[PDB]
């Protein structure tokens, strides 16, 4: 009999350990994997895809297809913000139910740059400029172009190019952030402005729509695995 | 046989490890810049023709003419490929449908769109087993005066969900596989409420894409665009995609192709538009298996 | 310096043991009338949420799995009276073994099946199973059917549930008090907790965004509006 | 020959575990009308005072941690009836994660959070935790707001607690009885005993001199005056 | 790989270790004459600008002219550098305060001290982040016939008590950052009492260090003292400290300095006699980042 | 199964102990850390700071910023003490709650040389003698300069250099003396008195302060840790 | 999990045993030895130190400072025992208290030479001769010199030299003998015996004390550590 003495930890059961166990099905010939296309090895690729943001949140339209689309129109310039969204990736409505903001509930910390990109869905004919715009914290949240234009920016030509991607670099006071709504970590704000107007001819249309996307760089990564609110059983009983 | 190596440390010593049984099973869990733009991993991201190394294209008898093609898409980073270790594979233009002011979106299940198609749906219902790759190219067009966007999405094992509230997985063969016809999205969920002589078919909630996952989303499934600004056609080239080398092409679906409208179809000025979409879709590096006699289902 | 992507890797994510179900079983006062408990679950990841939706992020996935076992038991009546410690006994019963109808029968001799037996009051039972599957990856998706509809035979033959393969993929476990009947009652439960080891995974998924309704995709009229109201140009 | 420094190098003077809390829970009769009570504790080292006192010698610390866990119960009511061995559920629930409402919930489930199933009578449990600090070490004292007053928003948004960061910097404990509710009436407690390991120590502070006030470091009327009379020039 | 080592032994043989797991974190605690006067560890108690190896006081367009230096300290002695891997940053003198018979003490804090001074301040609301070390001269002379002794204490996160008891860590804003103005010490503590409309401040007993430790040992932190028989002036040599690399200006603190009279002073015979205490100080080493709009605070 | 056999000690949890544990966050990348000054790598490195001494713990005087002043005056030469206090480090009201103290206080022995520093806060114009002295135990303890003479003594110019240090050099029978108030351990007398006596011109201050202040030499060390008196929680319930 | 199995004698607390424990004050700095005079190494080396003998353990002197004297005189010539012991160095009264006999007690075997020494303490113009005699086990113990004469003897000169030492050799049956009295193992018998007689001139002490020594030879050794009876707490409840 080796002399043995037993230690604090003893028995227990930590869900999270890393132990070896017995094989209840002992000589089994597992089937050979075969080279299916599409592996994932990360979960971060997967907050590195970009998927198309939910800005219009309204009342009347949120939970529906519209909930996607920021309208635009010819109107004449001013100086007012066309969407108002702040850098909180997994506590923001908007962002949150993203793909990144989804993997990023599932998880305490994140650190990271982020990729704004909008497309521009409007006809071919339809010409302008927008300004969009990325205020790092401790400020008035711009309710105009005159303060939005201070921080770091874009000028986004429209007819030039259909589509446009703003890279919100990491800047932040603590190492890591968390994935909850709070001053202490707060990661500033994302405005968007028209520079000139959206000028379109005649016999074309006003109005139209502008998508959005958002995804994590790969500069981006995250820490302290956890469970998400995004699901739940309540009538589960555990 | 003791297996020593790096602890996992922070950034300012290793430990040892023994197996104790025969079984790899029975083992723990072994753990394992200059541009942030940059994908991790691209693949997972939707590449191009183009993208990974590899105008008119052609299939047999068949020939698409593009000059659209960095509107394409390789899915998965993975081009189509013989299971190892024919001229019924040719291009297949399917009934066109009409988009409109109107439209929540439309879908379409592979191989069963093809299932009347000449001898590749012949092929199909004279063998047991049989697998295939796609290239699926969607053609859409309008002036520079309309506009709108297309969100074209394939969707592997593409489970959409039913109609019913009271019982589930209960989608008939029948309704679950409409063939060319093409099956459409809806904007609101109705239930089935008919008990006695159920409906037995799906509803599928446009920004749910039929399945209880957010819209917004799909885009991490392998796809394209369709912006009626900048381009009129995509095209996708699809992978046979499986937890088997090869299957039965008649009781299994491989790939679903989802088109939903991003951006609503609009016009100068009337106030209702339309215009065509026309799916041209051609089975890849595809091969058959077990020879019988034919496979006659009741699609009814 | 420099940060690691490790604690995300999908091992590191699925590096968990999840709830996946609750066995109930007891044993009685041998008077008794009613029949002596005894448990019988058909194997599943889809009976609680959880480990069910971080899977639902992967189309198709290959993984050694570890079933980890928390035993606990209590008195039922007011009695007074007492039990000497279980013995508990755990029995997989493959696709095609007989399926126990008795506390009592001859299954339970389990000559060719696993069983674990389970002392009560001891460190939770714990084993490892390979990657079992018939298929080359386990299928977390499958459009399609169990069997084809033929126009020749009848209507009700040809049918089959949307979405499902096999009417027995993995079999069941059967658990039960191996203790005779006790004459004042007990009442125990076993939780069984799932880890996924050794993972692989493919074809990815967005995130299920409304409740689950039952082991397919189907959604419940009323759960369909899962965000939550916020302005255009409201921070 | 030559005196050593080493009991009093940092981690020496540290190298012990500590009470930092003591969880009530219990297991009541299921005909009850009162529910049944879980625990649900808010991490810190400052609920005691021992371990308090010496941390604040030092502005900065950097450690992993040990924690160890010490479960008693007892019977509460004259009673004479009786109950079979309890295991324990203690949750990890970090800041973001669905806090538990109910001893019951599915919060319990635990498929991504970490957690311990303690069995009573076993050796007391115990796990490690990472240095878990956002920041490049953990703050002892901030001299500091957690938001700053806009002059243009309103005075009440503006507001915050003195020397407080996170409103939950390290999320909480949460422990219940897992077993079933008993005829018989258990109750339990758990204390959680905290030694820093692997410790680093920055910017030295005298020792709390008054007795502490909070969180914070406040100080009550009445418990100003430490120091005792002793004359001048006397020994 | 296992690991052995020499016992901690007496003074008149080894021990074995291996690690099991994975995490550094779960490994087990790794347990590590001439002349007395020398200290162990220097650095902790107060260098010279001499004593490291490092007179006109010059910055950008200010300067000191100093002979007192055997005077100066750099604290933990550790010299203000750039946060690797300006003149608005410059000497700033702060409105002049007056010691008298019955002065318990002054307080300020950094940045807050110099929130309104010159570009440096609106380089700070300016910015999200901000560092900065620091140079404090404090300033004040007397006569040879005159007595006194000023203990001058720069605190690391320097948190204050405050006045109520029936509540905590409740002091303001507002009222935790008097800018240049200063902020006083207490010889008592006097309970905010007003419940319905309290006054939400600081209440700092100076024999407490305003903090709830005895002043006698506020000497473990980086200081230097005013002995009006020896010198008139002390310099200390501030390096940025912070649990972080970089930090918001606005909402956080860093150092404290707290000036207290050791020994109260005195002059010749004047029953009630004064003389004046001028602080200049100047920011070093010092950047900002996170450019935008400008912050404008509540101060009131 | 490898035969093994439990021995005493099995399944205890002493507090003290040093084993491994499982981790409940695998995998976790932990924040690197940065170069922050004032690190401390051992108690005694404290304990060498020099903290200013309360020794006048008279009853009006006590608790309040005076209790650190030593007052002196132009008064004719006497022979008796300025101030008698004892070598008791950790147990006399006078040094127990210094730096110096309170460390010791968390420790039950402590052994090695002390360190005196007297700083003159008079006047400029103000001159002196006076006389430090410390005496080893085992006789009565000093009264007056004369015996107080007989010992380890310095004679400190006031007028020359402001401050003046005496180092109390470790001498005891036992190789470490005890924390408390012990007979058996106790460590002498420390007692200043005026040597010449303190004179000033006219015009000037007759009574001025002396501030004085202690500290371990490096040749200090500490053994057996312990819990502190200095603080507690009565009201607590452990 | 390394797969163990408990053997018996698991959880057990032997009183004897020999194992490891964790340390409950870890890194505690150990006061060094000095070189202290007079240190011993084994039990042994006590008992080979001579402790004198209470012979006359007599009603009337036994506890008192005469049990140690055995008394001779000037009388005429005899035949008769000065003093009879038996050799059970551990269980008869005379030797059981002595050093060695004590240290016998919390063993229970011995084996070994023993050496007894006796010291003439009576007056420089007395003479005469001695004789001393041990008699192995097995006959009737001597009564008589003429039978004492038979067996290991000595003859010593009082007058010629006031000591004498004779060594009792290791003579036994078994490998070791008990430290009780028994039969079985018995030792024999020792006895001390006028040879010639005492004779003194006029004017001098006509009786005399003798002192008596035993001590343990370097041969010597024990086994089976045991409690002794020669001390109790009888109220003591354990
Ligand atoms: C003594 C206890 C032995 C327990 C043996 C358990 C063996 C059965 C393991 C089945 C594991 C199923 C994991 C999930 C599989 C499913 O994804 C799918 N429906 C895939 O095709
Ligand atoms: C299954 C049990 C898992 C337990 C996991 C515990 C993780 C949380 C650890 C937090 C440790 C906090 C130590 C003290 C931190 C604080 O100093 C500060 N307020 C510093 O910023
Ligand atoms: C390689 O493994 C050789 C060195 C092995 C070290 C011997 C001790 C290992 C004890 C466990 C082996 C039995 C477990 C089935
Ligand atoms: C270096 O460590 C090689 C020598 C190792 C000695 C083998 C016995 C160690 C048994 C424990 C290993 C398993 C613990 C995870």
């Amino acid at each position: 009999g080796l002399p043995v003495m037993n230690t604090p930890g003893s028995n227990q059961y930590l869900t999270a350990d890393n132990f070896q166990s017995p094989c209840a099905l002992p000589e089994f010939d597992v089937t050979p994997p075969i080279d299916i296309p599409g592996e994932v090895k990360n979960m971060m690729e997967l907050a590195e895809i970009d998927t198309m943001i939910p800005f219009d949140l309204s009342a009347t339209k949120k939970n529906t297809m519209e909930m996607y689309r920021v309208r635009l129109s010819d109107k004449p310039h001013t100086d007012d913000p066309i969407l108002c969204l702040s850098l909180s990736p997994a506590s923001d409505p908007r962002l949150s139910h993203t793909m990144l903001g989804e993997i990023l509930n599932y998880y305490t910390h994140w650190a990271g740059s982020l990729k704004f990109t909008f497309l521009f869905c409007g006809s071919m004919m339809a010409t302008g400029k927008l300004l969009v715009s990325y205020a790092p914290p401790g400020a008035d949240p711009p309710k105009k172009r005159k303060e939005a234009m201070l921080g770091t920016h874009v000028i986004w030509d429209i007819g030039l190019q259909s589509s446009c991607t703003m890279v919100v670099p990491w800047i932040s006071n603590t190492t890591y952030r968390q994935t909850i709504d709070d001053s202490f970590t707060e990661g500033g704000y994302i405005s968007v402005f028209y520079q000139t107007r959206i000028v379109v001819p005649l016999s074309t249309p006003r109005e139209m729509d502008i998508l959005g996307f958002v995804s994590a760089c790969n500069d981006f990564s995250v820490r302290l695995l956890r469970d998400t609110t995004h699901i739940e059983q309540k009538a589960l009983a555990q | 046989g003791a297996q020593v190596s790096s602890q996992k440390v922070g950034a300012h010593i290793n430990y040892t490890t023994i197996n104790y049984y025969r079984d790899s099973a029975s083992n723990a869990a072994s753990k394992q810049i200059k541009d942030v733009l940059i994908k991790t991993a691209p693949m997972l991201n939707s590449p191009n023709i183009e993208a990974c190394g590899y105008l008119q294209l052609t299939l047999g008898n068949s020939t698409i003419t593009t000059q659209e093609a960095a509107n394409s898409v390789v899915a998965y980073g993975r081009w189509p490929e013989y299971l190892r270790d024919v001229a019924a594979c040719r291009f297949y233009t399917l009934d066109t449908v009409s988009w409109t002011k109107e439209s929540r979106g439309w879908w379409w299940k592979l191989p069963d769109a093809l299932r009347d198609m000449g001898l590749f749906g012949q092929n199909m219902y004279y063998h047991y087993l049989g697998r295939s790759g796609y290239t699926v190219h969607v053609q859409c067009n309008a002036s520079k005066f309309h506009q709108g966007a297309l969100g074209v999405f394939a969707v592997p094992e593409m489970c959409l969900a039913g109609d019913s509230n009271t019982t589930t997985m209960h989608t008939s063969y029948q309704n679950a596989n409409p063939g060319e016809k093409g099956g459409t999205f809806t904007g609101t969920f109705t239930p089935d409420n008919n008990q006695t002589s159920p409906a037995r078919r799906f509803c599928p909630v446009d920004y749910l894409l039929g399945n209880g996952t957010l819209l917004g989303n799909a885009f991490v499934f392998p796809h394209q665009i369709i912006n009626l600004r900048t381009n009129n056609c995509a095209t996708l080239v699809l992978p046979y995609v499986n937890s088997l080398s090869i299957d039965s092409m008649v009781k299994h679906n491989n790939w679903g192709i989802a088109i939903l409208p991003l951006a609503p179809l609009n016009f100068a000025s009337e106030s209702s538009p339309e215009i065509p979409i026309t799916l041209t879709i051609a089975p890849m590096c595809c091969e058959f298996n077990g020879l019988r006699n034919i496979t006659l289902p009741r699609l009814q | 310096q420099h940060r690691s992507r490790s604690e995300s890797s999908i091992e590191s994510f699925f590096a968990r043991g999840a709830c996946v179900t609750i066995m109930t079983v007891d044993n009685p006062a041998s008077t008794t009338n009613k029949d002596k408990l005894f448990a019988v679950w058909k194997i599943t990841y889809k009976d609680t949420v959880q480990l069910r939706r971080k899977l639902e992020f992967f189309t198709y996935s290959r993984f050694d799995m570890e079933l980890t076992f928390v035993v606990t038991a209590n008195f039922t009546e007011t009695n007074n009276g007492h039990a000497l410690n279980q013995v508990y006994q755990i029995m997989y019963v493959p696709p095609g073994a007989p399926v126990p109808e008795k506390w009592d029968d001859y299954t339970w001799q389990t000559s060719s099946n696993p069983s674990i037996f389970y002392t009560y009051g001891t460190a939770p039972a714990r084993i490892s199973v390979p990657y079992v599957g018939i298929s080359n990856a386990y299928s977390h998706f499958y459009d399609g059917f169990s069997k084809v509809p033929l126009k020749d035979q009848s209507a009700a033959l040809g049918d089959s549930l949307y979405g499902a393969a096999s009417l027995n993929d993995f079999g069941i476990l059967a658990v039960r008090v191996v203790n005779d009947h006790n004459p004042t009652k007990v009442t125990s439960k076993i939780r069984v907790y799932l880890k996924p080891k050794h993972i692989r995974v493919w074809c990815p998924r967005p995130p299920r965004a409304v409740a689950y309704y039952g082991p397919g995709v189907d959604y419940k009229d009323g759960t369909l509006t899962p965000l939550s109201t916020k302005d255009l140009t409201t921070y």
